[PDB]
């Protein structure tokens, strides 16, 4: 199956530059006429640049021209965007997609978030949202992670290292007046097995290089 | 018949993508009880095989040559062979005197749009100093393989001055196809070009 | 410049809906070279058409793509709540760019009113331990997407301290928020209860946690 | 090294001009016999890999050729006791080659040095084809212009060849408006030879 | 050198057919452009065919279309010219010539004369014009040949195959009332040299295939 | 169709003369294979120039050609006597077609005035023994060229039985002409003489021959 692995993504001063990597897998990017294709938060798609098969021939979108490039290595199997002299404008995701047949983008990466910004980056501190008091009925329970206080965006919670998905619900976030982001992930599970199963949140902020695991146990009050 | 050896230059592919390349060494004109030698990279494996076919040849491969290739550094490749009692030397580097092709994909002859059957697309690449050229092809966005197109050897092109060479390839492709407005490129891959290939894109529109 | 698309369209379900994508003689007129993308909420864009008529593998017939002249349009048959996202054509132009539309956001009438389902937690043990309290007021699988968020300490309303998002659209077509009371931990402590109220199309669900209890 | 024999065709050069011309019999690896011969002297030279080769021709074997008749040359070596035998006649399913000279790019021209043009013979069934140019009423000698081999085109279909040709000249002479010509050689073309003509008012 | 025999030249009846033959030598006639090109007496020169290099790509004068075929025979180096449902029109001198680098006829033959015309072929009575008597000790003598009542044209006058030309004046045919031409050839000559000298003149009507010699000698009246 | 020449051009000796070729886009317009052929009297054409400009082997540099449009010029500079001849221009045309000019005479002024030499020639033996009878009065190296023939039996004027040729244009530029008195060897026998009589210009030079005389 074709895979697309966009990394890179981040806070960046204005004026400054930033590299986003996209890693092939189950496919010789070569090959292929490769793009990336960015995404500002709340507006529509826009085409960045392309780079045609085999060869190092680019083309820029102008709003782009003389400032990003697009790199292709072969050996790894990766594509690169150098990004130069960013301005609030190029706040966006950021997709590396793989061009089939007819000028069609036919498999798209997951996205990597690139935040232009005066502002500097904070680390989240996660807290357990702990489950109610009834442990022993048919009904189920609450229980979630708070992630306080960071910046930029984004912030991915899994839980269980991705085993747990069934009633994951994962918010999206609340921008404060402190201009520091907050979000929640909850977890409806079974009551009675609230002392047996263990449920852990993995936060990751890749902006601030903070990974965290915080394990949600049942309140001290609890029997 | 008369001892010979040469030495063969790396892939085109594999030195145009930036990927390891295989330098081989051969024995032209006796049982295999022979031992080659390399001088450019010292202890890096360099791997023998069977003796292949009249009178037997034995091939010698060396990896990861690509860097000191492209640097222009002289690989030389002694052979001691059981015949003789001293061996053969053969000396190969990368060439000089390049000159970047000029590609120039020619629409189809209004001959055969008329007849509106399959009309034929020409690549031209030309005034090349290395002989050594890939010729690949684009319908829209997508690679069409070897077998739908026709591709002619590098030769030599008539000049008293500089020695250029040339290569043409025919795409033969549905007269609906070209008359949709499909796109279709030929991508020129050569040592001499800065960004490792040329492509030209021709439509009807233009 | 950007191919234009109609910044919405609707339709009942069982309908036949169309999205317009106007472009130029450089890219949708005279070429084939047009593709649709489908982008639900949260995820990547899905390639649903290419080469103008062409539908992707695992697409529905449902879906089909034309072009006249200089614009194309996706067309929708049998319209399912399930097609709620936005829509974006794009062209190759003669300048080698790939051209966007603007972006069609598509929306299934007659949908079913569905009451917030609210769940309220305390500030953890860990938060208090670090001289900070949350109350987190988490609001999902509401239709349509609005409410409004009142919170209390004790009967008394609270308006300071309260971040409240804006409703977004779920996997599921129903909407998301969450509301956050920021308290010192002595503000927490020294009140009898607090509480969020969700109003959702005049009803109200009220969560209430305390101190002194679980 | 093994014993093979083959024949080799008579000069499609001769063969079109409508004049005498030779098929030739070679042992790749002495006196030859030949069925189709009627009082038509054979002729030998010095034996020359470079490892045992011997050749012998046959003349004015133009008309039978071209009728259709096969080609039987067997040849006693005094190495082996009995002789070896190679057929050839003229070949079948003929297609008659489709001609197109090409006017120079748009890129070469606004250079204003040499321009290039391209004849592209195509959809032949027989390899053996003949390329030659003209500028005006002159034909250009064969060292001011270059022609590829005749190469197999693809197909599922029938077998067709296809060769190019390339004459660079100076943008001067295209822009006076001076014609130039591609002529194809062909055994399938009823009047021996196909001729395009291009200038700049076309 | 580059030489051109045009041949096949002649009578022939209005809608009559007849082939020319054009003998190339000194160059290889597949290896150039060929042409015939036709003159009718009095008129201007037009254009006629062409075959281009090597094959058999022709091209026509729309006044000669569908009716005249030029073909070349590369074993013999001949071009022809094959001319079918002939007129009164089509009567003229017929050249073949050599194209060179740019459309231009570089080399040409003498020519042919076709004759198209409902009349009849008529060979030419030769008669001597005998040299005068007059002694005249250091001046000339004029002999000459009469070509009488000859049809069509044309006839050629060569002296001593050729050998005597100096003093030689060949005159255009007078037309006569009876259709006939008739032409005379005379020569000045030393007038002390009449009794030793011999004077033949070679009378060529090739529309008849009459090839005369006629002797030249002084009068019966005549002492040296 | 065919090339426009003008029908005749005259010229002084020395002087510069130009003949020119109108022709047409298809054929001199945009092209540059223009030639130029002389034509001497009873001889075949010879190439001047080829190429426009080109000056064949053995042609002088007082022979020029040039083209401007679609018409062609050429020029001749220290005209001479010997430069009288038909001039004609060709071209290619797209037809694949080489299109002659109409042709042009040239005529050179001001040449001398020579008198016809006039020789008279009786009946041969061998035609008398055939029963025919032809005086034969042949007149060359005259100029202008323009002579009346009067032949006489006796003192008495004879037409009956005369064919004169028009006067034609020899090598050297001066004109020849002859003229034939048939008559019977009856008729030929049965007068004293008779008499050929070539009026030049206003000077007549008369021959005469007689049966009995040698
Ligand atoms: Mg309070
Ligand atoms: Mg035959
Ligand atoms: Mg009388």
């Amino acid at each position: 199956e074709v895979q697309l692995l966009e990394s890179g993504g981040g806070l960046v001063q204005p004026g400054g530059s930033l590299r986003l990597s996209c890693a092939a897998s189950g496919f010789t990017s070569s090959n292929y006429l490769m793009s990336w294709v960015r995404q500002a938060p709340g507006k529509g798609l826009e085409w960045v640049s392309s780079i045609y098969h085999y060869g190092h021939n680019a083309y820029y979108a102008d709003s782009v021209k003389g400032r990003f490039t697009i790199s292709r290595d072969n050996s790894k199997n990766t594509l690169y965007l150098q990004m130069n002299s960013l301005r609030a404008e190029d706040t966006a995701v950021y997709y590396c997609a793989k061009v089939d047949s007819a000028y069609d983008f036919g498999s798209w990466g997951q996205g990597t978030l690139v935040t232009v910004s005066s502002a500097s980056t904070k680390g989240p501190s996660v807290f357990p949202l702990a489950p109610s008091s009834k442990s022993t009925s048919g009904g189920t329970a609450a229980l979630g992670c708070l992630v306080k206080d960071y910046f930029p965006e984004p912030v991915t919670v899994s839980w269980n290292s991705g085993a747990l998905t069934s009633g994951v619900h994962t918010f999206p976030a609340v921008l404060q007046s402190s201009g520091l982001y907050s979000l929640s992930s909850v977890v409806t599970v079974p009551s009675s097995s609230l002392g047996t199963q263990t449920y852990i949140c993995n936060v990751n902020h890749k902006p601030s290089n903070t990974k965290v695991d915080k394990k949600v146990e049942p309140k001290s009050c609890d029997k | 018949c008369h001892p010979r050896l040469s030495l063969h230059r790396p892939a085109l592919e594999d030195l145009l993508l930036g990927s390891e390349a295989n330098l081989t060494c051969t024995l032209t004109g006796d049982a295999s009880g022979v031992t080659f030698t390399w001088t450019p990279s010292s202890g890096k494996s360099a791997v023998q095989g069977p003796p292949e076919r009249g009178c037997y040849s034995v091939s010698s491969v060396l990896p990861g040559c690509a860097e000191p290739w492209n640097h222009g550094k002289t690989f030389t490749c002694t052979a001691a062979y059981p015949e003789s009692k001293t061996p053969l030397t053969a000396t190969l580097s990368k060439s000089g005197n390049t000159f970047r092709p000029e590609v120039h994909l020619l629409p189809p002859p209004s001959e055969e749009l008329a007849l509106n059957e399959l009309v034929t697309l020409t690549c031209l690449a030309r005034g090349f100093s290395p002989k050594d050229v890939l010729v690949r092809w684009l319908q829209g966005s997508q690679e069409l393989p070897r077998e739908k197109y026709l591709t002619w050897a590098s030769r030599q092109e008539p000049s008293q001055g500089t020695t250029t060479f040339a290569v043409t390839s025919i795409l033969r492709v549905a007269a609906e196809d070209w008359k949709k407005g499909d796109t279709f490129s030929c991508m020129v891959g050569h040592e001499a070009l800065p960004l490792a290939f040329t492509q030209k894109t021709i439509d009807r529109l233009a | 410049s950007v191919l234009t698309q109609p910044p919405s369209v609707s339709g009942a379900p069982g309908q036949r809906v169309t999205i317009s994508c106007a472009g130029t003689s450089s890219d949708i007129g005279g070429r084939t070279y047009v593709s649709w993308y489908q982008q639900l909420p949260g995820t990547a864009p899905k390639l649903l058409i290419y080469k103008v008529t062409i539908r992707a593998s695992g697409v529905p017939d449902r879906f089909s793509g034309s072009k006249s002249g200089t614009s194309a349009s996706l067309a929708i048959t049998g319209l399912q709540a399930e097609d709620e996202a936005d829509y974006y054509c794009a062209s190759h132009r003669s300048n080698n760019n790939i051209v966007f539309g603007g972006g069609t956001k598509l929306t299934v009438l007659g949908q079913p009113k569905a009451a917030p389902s609210v769940t309220l937690f305390p500030p953890s043990s860990e938060e208090l331990q670090a001289n900070k309290a949350t109350l987190v007021c988490l609001i999902s699988d509401f239709y349509p997407g609005a409410v409004t968020v009142a919170w209390k300490a004790d009967s008394s309303p609270v308006k300071a301290g309260v971040e409240t998002t804006t409703p977004s659209k779920q996997s599921n077509n129903k909407y998301a928020a969450s509301s956050y009371l920021s308290l010192t931990p002595e503000q927490w402590k020294s009140h009898r209860s607090y509480s969020c109220q969700v109003t959702h199309e005049g009803s109200t669900v009220e969560k209430t946690v305390a101190p002194t209890e679980c």
